């Protein structure tokens, strides 16, 4: 898949590799446990966007496999993912998810997405709130389109949102129905 | 300042005194060019000079007063006041030394970046611009 940044043929192996990290339990973890340390290895590649998104994807997804303990008594999350997820993030891996989304086979992509787009929430909200807080100290009071971009991940994922759940309701429904994506709503208004 | 005038008006603080120096000597010919001044009074100017006069503290009462849109460097400028005077902070230093490079180093009223630069000790290769005037 890397050797592919622009090429749409992309989109085609998303379905699998969503739901492959939505399932991995089946793996093992001697193998998850070697794929999460590889990827913190492989933070070297910039260049490959698409990249940093699939593994910042996986992180997301390994936050949530931690839970039997016996995997996350053994890490430490401010290096084992904390770290890697902010390195992602700075290596523009919410960008890529905005451009998955705005340019959007389809039942598994939209449910496998859907899956992702939400992992992100409920496990995720450290991450947002270390992001919003960093926006809004970062900017001061000649700002250009450009400068005001850079910093503007969170303001991404929104879109990203936006872009997936546009028409499609089914899907939408899922944050007005029950009063953490609600949860994720309330956050945002504020 | 001892010598004619008004004989400052005020008083003889120190502050005053020199915003005599500012003023009166030459600053200007007949008033002028490219100074941030709030109530006919350079700020930078006063604050690069009351620290060159040794008077730090007085310096950064100035700032304090300021009405200033930097105030981040506020902050910095008081604890570098506070300690032995070589400020310090295993905390920002660092934050201090970007802006300094991205906003100011390529621009600025030069007492301003003097400021910075001298308190900052933000940019090694030393040299300023404008207002070196004497050995």
């Amino acid at each position: 898949l890397e050797r592919v940044s622009l090429d749409a043929v992309n989109l085609a192996l998303l379905m699998a590799l969503l739901y492959c990290f939505d399932i991995s339990f089946i793996e093992q973890k001697q193998y998850i446990a070697t794929i999460h340390s590889r990827l913190q290895d492989s933070q070297l590649w910039k260049l490959p966007g698409l990249q940093a998104t699939v593994r910042l994807a996986w992180a997301l997804a390994l936050r949530g496999i931690s839970q039997l303990p016996d995997v996350t008594a053994l890490a430490e999350f401010t290096e084992a993912d904390e770290a890697m997820a902010e390195l992602a993030i700075a290596d523009n891996v919410f960008l890529f998810l905005m451009e998955s989304v705005v340019v959007s086979q389809e039942e598994f992509y939209i449910r496998r997405v859907h899956n992702l787009i939400t992992d992100f929430l409920a496990l995720m909200p450290m991450k947002v709130k270390q992001l919003r807080n960093r926006a809004d100290e970062d900017a001061r009071m000649m700002g250009n389109e450009p400068p005001i971009s850079l910093r503007r991940d969170l303001e991404h994922l929104m879109l990203l949102i936006g872009e997936l759940y546009k028409k499609n309701p089914e899907l939408a429904l899922e944050y007005w129905c029950p009063t953490v994506l609600s949860k994720f709503v309330r956050q945002m208004g504020d | 300042v001892f010598g004619n005038l008004h004989q400052l008006g005020g008083v003889p603080g120190t502050y005053q005194l020199v915003r005599s120096f500012l003023n009166i000597k030459l600053p200007a010919p007949l008033p002028g060019l490219q100074d941030g001044e709030v109530e006919g009074h350079p700020v930078w100017a006063l604050i690069y000079y009351c620290m060159r006069c040794g008077d730090l503290l007085a310096a950064s009462q100035v700032v304090n007063r300021a009405q200033h849109q930097l105030g981040e460097f506020k902050t910095w400028f008081q604890e570098y006041m506070n300690s032995k005077d070589r400020r310090l902070s295993p905390a920002t230093e660092n934050k201090l030394r970007l802006h300094y490079r991205r906003a100011l180093r390529n621009n600025t009223d030069p007492y301003k970046r003097a400021v910075y630069c001298i308190i900052g000790r933000c940019d090694v290769t030393d040299n300023q611009s404008e207002v070196a005037d004497k050995t």
